[PDB]
């Protein structure tokens, strides 16, 4: 087989393919995630270069791994999908042996270990994406939000945003989310989420995507109108 | 230069820089004295602190209860070689109830750093060893180069310094030999040697490493407040 | 050792691209142009022949449209050879699926696991990626028609009409013009020809420089029925829409 | 010994070019020409014996080859190459086609198969590739009378008429003029005659001409493949 | 350039300069020889006293193959044990199957298909070492040296090593001076004297004599060392040929 | 899993005051006809071993390669290898009985019993058994399959226990031997006359005597 | 077939005292209706003040008794000559023992 | 390019010595032996402060008796815990008792230099691995990617290293309480650290024979900074 | 420029590296030459044995491969001994196969495929030598197939190979344009062999001792190398007429 040591150290200490995989990340479209009281939100950028798209099958941002768990991320397509094959399988085989579904927090970590995995790993290279995964552990009402990267280190977030311009968008969020009163409801939350993208997205609706986590496997997509209307609302109390 | 990129490249003067490279990682490691008598074989080491919080780097392994050595440059190397002595000791003992020959651990130990220095992809070992033992033919002292070279002697010294306990010895060599049926002053030439071999520092309770093998002695460690006696 | 000679097929760029994927794309863009064109009773598949001369075999000929079952086929852009190769992996596929749950695979299971090939030349194992973009057109019984792309970063996205290959900014700015929603098949296959027509670098387009094909449900009793144009149909087509 | 090269010594250059590919090509025009023309009733295939050596014999080198009973091969470039190519293509003809259908392949699929290898030499792990064009005329009950060529990428096109190697440019132009939908066999091999004799420069005659023929059955069927004798080349070369 | 920095490698030449390199390595050894003599064969070697410390007689360069086969070499010395360890393997599959010991030559072709075969990859480097070896067979005595490239050939005598051209001189001279053929007691004096005489290239440091030989008579075709009053008569009539 | 073919009946011995006495017969059967009457079954290793083997006769020529491998493997970079480091008969069971026993383990057996009899450097006597199921063990007296029934109790007679050793000499024990391999001639159908005896001492080293044979026959008592 | 398996007699008794214990074993080995050696010890001291014996096949008995001390050895090795405790033994013998599960030691060991 | 498993002219892996520059831009991690326990403390360093500080895990427990802190690439941590974890349990299983501190560290250490071309690149993460056992006592031992091990009475580890060393040499004395050892590792994070000190930016644990592996609570550390600030304000 | 140190196309279309091992070839500065008589096929080559140390009965390029086949090798005694001990392990592998001796040419495609091989595949070097086989072929009668680095083979009525090989080639080419015959119209192998150290001895312009020289002859059912006292008797003829 191809053996060959891809990821390696370099004299300054920096492993150049995981900073490189970094560099796919920051050109990604951008992702956020933000956790309300009782739910988590998941808001994406779709890049609008890409019209004349069909988006009944274009491979939606967000993606289930099981019933009451979510990861979205930014970076390589392709490279997404092998992360969200080997989650989803891990969610199952979780349930078969353990009698209960994943934790996000085991989900994450097991996600992250993959990642790992490819750093020190000869003949392959390190994976061009971080992920956002989010939703509630089995039989729990506690938000869970974590974030993974291609070093394979992972953490909780209160509220995240990676991808082009997430420097900017963590700025907002950094100002605009109060720990101490998170988003109480669904609507603040979304709120909060798009108001977040509106930053650096700088067009309509088409161009965001939001996904509402709830308890007890209660995941809904909105719809293009249903932003629209967060979107116009958002508009109209800054005109003042 | 350009021919030190690996060990499976010869230089234009037929030289292997890989191995001298590796050679020097020895030299960089800290001192250790080896030297018999025709009854005994003693090990001496001085052993290496990171700072004055910090535990002194063992030196010295034991492979059966007639055979051991010490060791300079990389430690976890020095672990490998010593596990296949260990095993190949054993190995002795359970197929043909026989105590493996000193000679013959030497030929071993050769042929394993050989292969590491031939095939690409691996690396030499970066590490000496003076490995005692007493066998069928008596007392023994050998020195082990990862080049391969293994050497059969008196006594010897590798590591930093290592030339004055060399020399040392060299003119002692027709007083230690004769120290027959005494392990306590053949470990005083064994610690007198070593002496010569020290700058600014000096040898300190849990500084000092020796072992020793012979007649009827085991393969035995001293440390601590046990080589307190010599100091 | 041997690491002198290793590209190392596999890596980042500082700038976090794959220097193969975007050499492969670069190589693509020289290919012959392919257009697919999903209208609401079918879909285009037309494609532009390169090089060609006089002597060429045209009716036994097939470098650009390939059927991988009834109900799914594939227009190449690229080395016609990688192609192949990929195609006779992806033909098995959708038999391993019908064999499996006696169904014919969905379109999408079907693209994504051809995708997923390429992206694994592109993460591990040392060797070139696949020269090839593919236009996938094709029907099942849950999202109906639907035409995709893949490209060798093993990326795939799904389209209303979509070129590949040659002057894809000039043709897909084109169809961005000319394309509406409730289009039929018959002004698709148009639209694909005055697309090809514009785009060529050739002097004209003639019959002797196009594959072209249609995937219409348009038969007897509600059945996907696939037509590969022979050479005598695309010189009618031709005439018809008036371009020679 | 580690067969170390698992990986591609063709890779993309930054122009799209596959280096090792226009090289193999660049092989291939320095090699003798080989034509082959297509007629209503037959194909011929045509090539110069460049004999190496006076002292060598000729007959012991064949460039036309026999694949199967109704296929048969020509190439320029170098030989080596091609030998290996005419073993593999006699023995896939046999493994993955007549074992199991128990009938030979027809003409259009052997040389996929042939193309096949010739795109993994192309692709695959520590081998260049095959520095050879292929010329493939064959006869097949469902398709009739075919002519193929082959080149080193793996890629693959019938033609009516062609030539590759030296004077291919040349050879081209003249079977344009010549070649029509309604040649007899005999018309073809006196064309392919006529147009391999500008390519000559030394001796031309049926020693020196390797010439062979798909056509009618030689007496299950008989072979339709026939390498024409020293003596039945020359004898046409009398009405030339 | 850059024909040199790859093992297996042909420069514009047609040589395999890693190779070449390799015998440099084989010039920086001791010296060792090898005599033919009428029924048999004798080896001695070059045993650099690097130091006091070095034990007399324990580090002993020449080794066995079979019981029949005796094997020196100059350059790497763990190269030589290699393929020493190989030979033995080569001679131990050999007498199992063909019951027979192994015939010289056939082992010699042994050795020099396995050294030829690490001059055809980059993944493995070439040998260190110039070898010189022979015994006693059914068809009797014979002496043979491989080289690094592979390389070897039979010889009336052999030489190796940092004093090869000195030793070769001498070689040439009792190969004129015997053409009916030496003994061997005659050939243990010899190789002495020629070890001694060879030693001036190697001056500064001094030296061990070691000598080992196969004969038909003396030793009925087994590989032997030459030991105590055998291998002191040769030091003698060595330090007397050289004053 | 196999089944002996041609075999070789007992191997008998004994321990004296300075050494160790081993015989065996000259017969290689094959089933009940005595096919070989030529066989050597004492093979010698060095000059302080002798191995006696009975059983499967390939498989004895298989072990007979093994110890002459053994003795080659054993001279090599090892320049006391006709001294200090020479091949010790503790050293060659301990070998055999390794092999016994993994052989046994991967339900492959030699076919064999075997006993090594010699002396060691210091003197000692050495006489142990094994088999083809790696089952070892040490007696005064050691005989393998028909022997074990017939010359044990006689050679038992003269060494008893282990303070016994000392005061037998070499005459006795060597008659002792020679009057038990005509015990088994009489009464082992799978027997021979002709047989090989062999003494190791520590005096007068490695004696190995062929071509013996059963004499003294007790027939008269037939006529009636 | 060959039977891989064999009984070589013999019996074995282990007392635990209050602060001593013995291990006493027959020195008698046999086969079938013979005897073997009147004087073939069985019981052996491993070191680390453990004396054990396996009983039953004395082939499956050797092997056993010579993995354990060789276990002993190796134990002292890999963790700093510490003294291998009488339940650390017992856990280590019965890995040894379940080792060869569907192949059996065929004895009855005590230390 | 070059061998991963190449000697510099000097006789040193590069690769080994370049993972030690990898391990001196993590964040700080200090341990402190005593004869009352070991205690273990680190840094954080939370990149923002949105980031759920609890959820940095850094201080690991590999088996009652031992815990690990870690500094550096954290990531290439997470197979070295769960090799010490799986070896600590499976010599128990194999000999019922607990496994010795520096036989489970010699285990970790092993995989260390298991790369080339196993593994692809040495590990780019340190370990300072805390315990007690019955034969040596309370122990400290510092892990690297060379594979060697040593053990210290006190040691500091990431980007305060040296600094938090050189503090170390003057502070430690071998009748140190457990008490002091808590405070003197607060005292040494705080100097280092690049922002305040505080209860969800540094963590502390120990080591004792009766309790066992134990990581503080935020609350339980916040009274032992507390107590610290005031004990320096006090001279 | 990488593409000088394996066996990967240079933009030429060449392969540098086939190119240096047909150059190594030459190296041992011998050469031999091959031609075929009625009954049988004969070569020579040149014999230089320069150290007098060396036993010069063990110095030979020429191989008896099977019991009809012979092959004699320009190039390196190390590359030639790994080509011949392969030729050999090949011819015998086939009679087990197939039941019947391995004719010259089918070993010699055999040969050449192989080394076809190493100017694909990396990590092969080729061999730096030319295969010269000869036999008398059961079906096709005396027979030479010659084998190089490339990969190429193909048969001769007579050859010549090494350094001063087209000198040979021209001797012999000029001879076979007299006689208008593929070979040497001589009934006995004796003259065959005459004929060949003649055409030689004038194409080089040397003459030669029985050290000189090597010969190989093949008849029907056997191939053997010729002594110096056999080559001596064939000097001796030569001289005198
Ligand atoms: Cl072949």
């Amino acid at each position: 087989g191809y053996d060959r040591a891809l990821s390696i150290f370099s004299p300054d200490g920096h492993i150049f393919q995981v900073e490189y995989a970094l560099e796919a990340v920051k050109r990604g479209t951008c992702a956020v995630g933000v956790k309300g009281k009782n739910c988590v939100v998941l808001g994406c950028e779709r890049r609008s270069t890409l019209k004349l798209q069909d988006t009944r099958i274009t491979p939606s941002k967000v993606s289930k791994i099981d019933s009451h768990v979510v990861l979205s991320f930014s970076g390589l397509n392709a490279d997404s999908r092998i992360l969200i094959e080997k989650a989803r399988v891990e969610a199952q085989s979780h349930r078969l042996t353990l009698e209960d579904p994943v934790t996000v927090e085991y989900l994450t970590r097991y996600v992250a270990g993959v990642q790992q995995r490819y750093t020190q790993s000869g003949g392959v290279r390190p994976f061009g994406v971080s992920t956002l995964i989010a939703g509630f552990d089995p039989r729990d009402d506690e938000p869970k939000l974590y974030q993974t990267e291609p070093s394979g280190i992972y953490s909780s977030w209160s509220a995240q945003t990676i991808g082009r311009n997430s420097k900017t968008v963590r700025e907002f969020l950094e100002k605009n989310y109060d720990r101490k009163e998170p988003p109480a409801t669904v609507e603040e939350c979304v709120k909060l989420t798009v108001r977040s993208l509106l930053e650096v997205v700088q067009t309509g609706a088409k161009n965001i995507e939001i996904t509402v986590v709830k308890p007890d496997s209660d995941i809904v997509a909105l719809s293009s109108e249903e932003i629209n209307q967060y979107v116009t609302q958002i508009e109209q109390e800054k005109q003042e | 230069n350009n021919y030190d990129g690996d060990t499976v490249t010869f230089s234009p003067t037929g030289r292997l820089f890989q191995v001298e490279y590796a050679l020097e990682a020895i030299k960089q490691g800290s001192v250790t004295v080896g030297l018999r008598s025709n009854t005994h074989a003693v090990l001496v080491a001085l052993k290496r602190n990171a700072d004055e919080l910090s535990s002194y780097q063992k030196k010295i392994i034991k492979c059966d209860e007639h055979m051991g050595l010490s060791l300079a440059g990389l430690a976890p190397d020095a672990r490998v070689l010593s596990n296949y002595l260990r095993q190949q000791c054993n190995y002795s003992s359970l197929v043909f109830n026989r105590k493996l020959a000193v000679e013959r651990a030497g030929h071993l130990l050769c042929d394993k750093a050989q292969k590491n220095t031939q095939s690409y992809g691996g690396r030499p070992y970066g590490v000496g060893l003076l490995i005692i033992g007493y066998d069928k033919s008596g007392a023994h002292l050998l020195e082990f180069q990862p080049s391969g070279n293994v050497t059969e002697l008196y006594g010897t010294a590798i590591g930093a310094r290592s030339q004055g306990a060399k020399t040392y010895l060299e003119r002692t060599l027709d007083t230690f030999i004769k120290i027959d049926g005494n392990p306590d002053e053949l470990i005083k030439a064994g610690v007198e040697a070593i002496s010569q071999s020290l700058r600014d520092e000096s040898l300190t309770v849990d500084n000092l490493s020796i072992a020793i093998v012979g007649k009827d002695t085991p393969f035995t460690i001293y440390d601590g407040e046990a080589v307190a006696k010599y100091i | 050792g041997s690491r002198r000679y290793d590209s190392r097929t596999t890596i980042f760029s500082p700038e976090g691209r794959l220097y193969q994927v975007e050499y492969a794309l670069e190589s693509i863009s020289h290919a012959g142009t392919a257009i697919g064109i999903m209208a609401s009773d079918g879909i285009v598949l037309a494609a532009e022949r390169k090089v060609t001369s006089t002597l060429l075999e045209q009716d036994t000929s097939t470098e650009k449209l390939y059927k991988l079952n009834d109900k799914i086929a594939v227009a190449v852009a690229g080395l016609t050879a990688d192609a192949e190769i990929l195609i006779n992996t992806a033909r098995i596929h959708a038999q391993n699926y019908l064999k499996t749950y006696n169904e014919d695979i969905p379109v999408e299971i079907l693209v994504r696991r051809l995708s997923d090939i390429k992206q694994g030349y592109t993460q591990h194992g040392g060797l070139r990626p696949f020269g090839v973009s593919f236009i996938y057109a094709g029907y099942d019984d849950r999202y109906g028609y639907q035409l995709y792309t893949s490209n060798p970063s093993g990326n795939y996205t799904g389209w209303k009409a979509i070129s590949v290959g040659a002057n894809t900014s000039a043709a897909q700015t084109l169809l961005q013009m000319d394309y509406k929603d409730d289009m039929k098949v018959d002004d698709a296959i148009e639209l694909a020809l005055k697309t090809l027509s514009k785009t060529t670098d050739s002097s004209a387009l003639t019959y002797d420089r196009l594959e072209f094909a249609t995937i219409r449900k348009g038969a007897n009793d509600g059945e996907v029925y696939q037509k590969i144009f022979k050479p005598q149909e695309i010189k009618d087509i031709l005439v018809k829409t008036g371009i020679t | 010994m580690t067969d170390r090269y698992s990986f591609s010594l063709t890779t993309f250059s930054p122009s799209g070019k596959l280096g090792q590919i226009d090289y193999a090509l660049t092989a291939v025009k320095q090699g003798v020409t080989s034509l082959g023309i297509k007629a209503t009733n037959g194909v011929v295939i045509a090539t110069e014996k460049k004999s190496s050596s006076p002292l060598a014999m000729s007959e012991t080198l064949s460039k036309v080859s026999l694949l199967t009973p109704d296929i048969g091969a020509v190439y320029s470039g170098m030989g080596p190459d091609y030998r290996v190519l005419v073993d593999k293509s006699r023995k896939v003809a046999h493994t993955s086609y007549k074992r199991i259908y128990g009938e030979y392949p027809p003409t259009k699929l052997l040389v996929s198969e042939v193309a096949k290898i010739m795109q993994e030499a192309t692709q695959s792990g520590g081998v260049r590739p095959f520095g050879v064009s292929l010329l493939i005329a064959g006869h097949d009950e469902f398709n009739g009378f075919s002519l193929y060529q082959v080149d080193p990428s793996g890629s693959y096109f019938p033609w009516k008429a062609t030539a590759i190697g030296k004077g291919s440019v040349a050879a081209k132009t003249f079977l344009e003029k010549r070649w029509n939908d309604e040649l007899e066999l005999e018309d073809a091999i006196h064309i392919a005659l006529l147009t391999l004799k500008e390519s000559v420069e030394g001796e031309f005659n049926g020693d020196t001409i390797e010439l062979a023929i798909i056509g009618d059955e030689n007496p299950d069927k008989g072979p339709r493949f026939r390498k024409l004798t020293s003596q039945e080349i020359n004898d046409r070369l009398e009405a030339l | 350039t850059g024909y040199d920095l790859s093992n297996s490698v042909f420069s514009p030449d047609g040589r395999n300069f890693q190779v070449e390199y390799a015998v440099k390595a084989v010039e920086n050894g001791t010296t060792s020889i090898g005599i033919k003599c009428n029924d048999g064969v004798v080896f001695a070697v070059e045993k650099l006293i690097t130091s006091k410390l070095l034990v007399p007689q324990k580090n002993v360069k020449i080794q066995v193959v079979d019981r029949h086969i005796g094997c020196v070499y100059s350059g790497l010395i763990p190269d030589g044990r290699h393929l020493v360890n190989r030979g033995r393997e080569e001679a131990a599959s050999f007498k199992k199957l063909y019951k027979t010991p192994i015939p010289i030559p056939a082992f010699a072709d042994r050795l020099g298909q396995y050294v030829q075969a690490h001059t055809l990859y980059n993944s493995v480097r070439p040998f260190g070492v110039s070898t010189i070896f022979g015994g006693v067979d059914k068809n009797g005595a014979h002496l043979y040296m491989l080289e690094p490239s592979g390389s070897y050939w039979g010889y009336k005598g052999a030489a190796t090593g940092k004093g090869r051209q000195s030793a070769k001189a001498e070689l040439e001279k009792l190969v004129d001076h015997h053409p009916e053929g030496l003994s061997a007691r005659e050939a243990v004096k010899q190789a002495a004297k020629i070890i001694y005489l060879a030693h001036e290239d190697n001056k500064e440091k001094d030296f061990e004599l070691e000598i080992s030989w196969c004969s038909l008579s003396e030793t009925n075709g087994l590989h032997k060392f030459v030991k105590g009053d055998l291998l002191q008569e040769a030091i003698d009539f060595a330090q007397k040929e050289i004053n | 899993t196999q089944q002996p073919i041609v075999t070789g009946t007992s191997v008998i011995s004994m321990k004296y005051d300075n050494g160790v006495i081993i015989a065996a017969d000259n017969l290689g059967s094959y089933g009940s006809l005595l096919r070989f009457n030529g066989v050597e079954r004492l093979i010698p290793v060095g000059d302080n071993t002798v191995v006696g083997i009975s059983g499967d006769i390939s498989d004895m020529q298989h072990i007979e390669r093994l110890l002459k491998d053994l003795v080659t493997e054993n001279a090599y970079d090892n320049p006391l290898a006709d001294a200090e480091e020479a091949l010790e008969p503790s050293y060659i069971f301990e070998y055999l009985a390794t092999v016994m026993y993994q052989r046994r383990s991967k339900m492959n057996p030699l076919w064999n019993a075997i006993i090594v009899a010699g002396v060691q450097s210091n003197g000692d006597q050495f006489l142990r058994y094994v088999n083809l199921l790696g089952v070892t063990y040490s007696s005064p007296t050691l005989a393998t399959g028909f022997g074990a029934h017939m010359a044990n109790p006689l050679l038992r007679k003269v060494v008893d226990r282990e303070s016994d050793i000392p005061k037998t000499t070499v005459q006795v024990a060597e008659e002792a031997i020679v009057n038990a391999m005509r015990v088994l001639y009489y009464r082992d159908a799978r027997s021979s006359r002709n047989f090989s005896l062999a003494i190791i001492d520590k005096n007068t080293g490695l004696t190995f005597k062929k071509n013996l044979q059963v004499e003294n026959m007790k027939w008269d008592f037939a006529k009636d | 077939q060959f039977n891989p398996y064999g009984d070589n007699g013999g019996t074995i008794l282990g007392i635990a005292g209050e602060d001593f214990a013995v291990l006493a074993g027959d020195t008698r080995n046999i086969t079938d209706y013979s005897i073997n050696s009147r004087y073939e010890p069985k019981v052996f001291d491993c070191g680390d003040n453990i004396v054990m014996s396996a009983n039953g096949f004395a082939a499956d008995g050797d092997a056993l008794v010579k993995r354990f001390k060789n276990s002993v050895k190796w134990y002292h090795f890999d963790h700093n000559d510490k003294k291998l405790s009488i339940n650390s033994a017992a856990r280590n013998i019965q890995h040894l023992l379940y080792g060869k599960r569907f192949f059996p030691y065929y004895v009855h060991t005590i230390i | 390019d070059r061998g991963v498993s190449t000697f510099s002219p000097e006789g040193r892996l590069f690769q080994v010595e370049y993972s030690l520059e990898a391990i001196k831009l993590g964040s700080t991690a200090i341990g402190i032996a005593t004869k009352e326990g070991v205690v273990l403390g680190v840094e954080k360093r939370a990149t923002s402060p949105l980031l759920e500080s609890d959820s940095i895990e850094k201080i690991v427990e590999i088996d009652r008796h031992i815990g690990c802190a870690m500094s550096g690439l954290t990531a290439d941590a997470r197979s070295m815990i769960e090799h010490a974890r799986t070896a600590a349990v499976t010599h128990n299983l194999y000999y019922d008792e607990d496994i010795n501190v520096e036989s489970l560290t010699q285990s970790v250490c092993d995989l260390a230099l298991r790369f080339g071309e196993l593994m692809s690149r040495p590990f780019g993460v340190a370990l300072l691995i805390a315990g007690h056992d019955a034969d040596d006592g309370y122990q400290l031992f510092h892990a690297e990617p060379s594979g060697t091990f040593y053990r210290y009475n006190a040691k500091a580890i990431g980007s305060g290293s040296e600094g938090a060393q050189a503090e170390l040499l003057n502070e430690w004395h071998s009748s140190l309480t457990l008490k002091e050892a808590e405070l003197l590792v607060l005292k040494i994070l705080k100097q280092v650290m690049e922002e305040k000190l505080d209860e969800n930016n540094a963590q502390l644990s120990c080591i004792t024979k009766q309790d066992g592996f134990k990581i503080y609570d935020n609350e339980k550390t916040a009274e032992l900074i507390k107590e610290l600030k005031e004990k320096e304000a006090a001279e | 420029g990488y593409d000088r140190h394996i066996t990967i196309f240079s933009p030429e279309g060449r392969l540098y590296q086939v190119e240096y091992a047909f150059k190594a070839t030459n190296q041992t500065n011998i050469n031999s030459l091959a031609v075929r008589g009625k009954d049988c096929t004969v070569v020579i080559s040149q014999k230089k044995v320069p150290d007098k140390l060396l036993d010069p009965t063990t110095v030979s390029y020429i191989f008896c491969i099977s019991r009809t086949i012979g092959m004699v090798v320009n190039g390196p005694i190390p590359d030639a001994r790994n080509a011949a001990l392969r030729a050999k392990a090949e011819a015998a592998e086939f009679r087990y196969k197939y039941g019947y001796d391995m004719p010259c040419d089918v070993l010699a495609k055999r040969m050449a495929n192989l080394s076809q091989i190493y100017t694909q595949r990396a990590y092969m070097r080729p061999l730096g030598v030319i295969l010269t086989f000869v036999s008398v072929d059961e079906e096709l009668g005396p027979s030479i197939y010659k084998t190089d680095p490339a990969g190429y083979y193909v048969g001769y009525k007579a050859t010549a190979t090494g350094p001063k090989q087209q000198e040979i080639t021209t001797n012999l080419e000029n001879h076979f344009k007299k006689s208008k015959i593929d070979h040497i119209n001589e009934e006995s192998w004796e003259k065959v062999v005459e004929f060949a150290i003649t055409h030689m001895i004038d194409a080089l312009g040397t003459e030669f001792s029985k050290n000189d020289l090597e010969v190989g002859v093949a008849t029907k059912d056997k191939f053997f190398t010729l002594s110096a006292e056999n080559i001596e008797e064939r000097l001796v003829a030569i001289a005198e007429q």
